[PDB]
This record gives structure tokens, sequence and C-alpha cells, in this order.
């Protein structure tokens, strides 16, 4: 006996941009040559 | 800084093997002849003209 007769209430815990502290990966071993760079990469997790 | 009867050291960067170039100290210029060696490395860790 009721057809879209509804209520709202506000909810706790909204979203909100914050910041994230992050890690860097450690530098490769690099040699250089000519007109050529190498490097030895020892990543932990995949690495871009 | 200039005097009198001196002389004054300065230093130059060139590609050239063989260099004549011109130095227009304050007002007067002076022929330079030089004959610049190859260097001990091919590829350089900072940009140049």
């Amino acid at each position: 006996e009721l057809g879209d007769r509804k209520g709202k209430i506000h909810i706790p815990f909204p979203l909100a941009n914050v910041t994230c502290r992050v890690p860097k990966a450690r530098n490769p071993t690099v040699t250089y040559g000519k007109n050529q760079v190498i490097m030895l990469l020892y990543p932990d997790h995949p690495t871009l | 800084e200039v005097e009198g009867n001196s002389q004054l050291q300065i230093s130059f960067s060139t590609a050239l093997a063989s260099a004549e170039f011109r130095v227009q100290v304050c007002s007067t210029q002076v022929h330079c002849a030089a004959e610049c060696h190859p260097p001990k490395d091919h590829i350089v860790n900072y940009p140049a003209s």
C-alpha cells in the first residue's frame, strides 16, 4: 500500500582526494659505450 | 683587465682540427692560429654549441 513514497539520510565516510607516499625503483648498473648505453635492470616488482 | 705592455690567457672551445679565428679584444682584432687535436672520449655527458 505504497507507490514511490521514500525518505533520505546522509551517510558517513565520503570519498575525498588525498596524498599517498610511494617508493622509487633502485638505480640500475649503468655502463657507457660508443654512442650506446647499457643498463642492468634488477626489479623487485613490475617496473615500467 | 688591461694596462700597457702585457699579455692575457684565454680558454676557448672549438670543433675544427685546423682553427683560424679572429679574437676581438676591446675594439681591435687579432688573428689566432691553432692546430687542435682529437679528445680521448667519443661520447660526452654535456651539450655544446
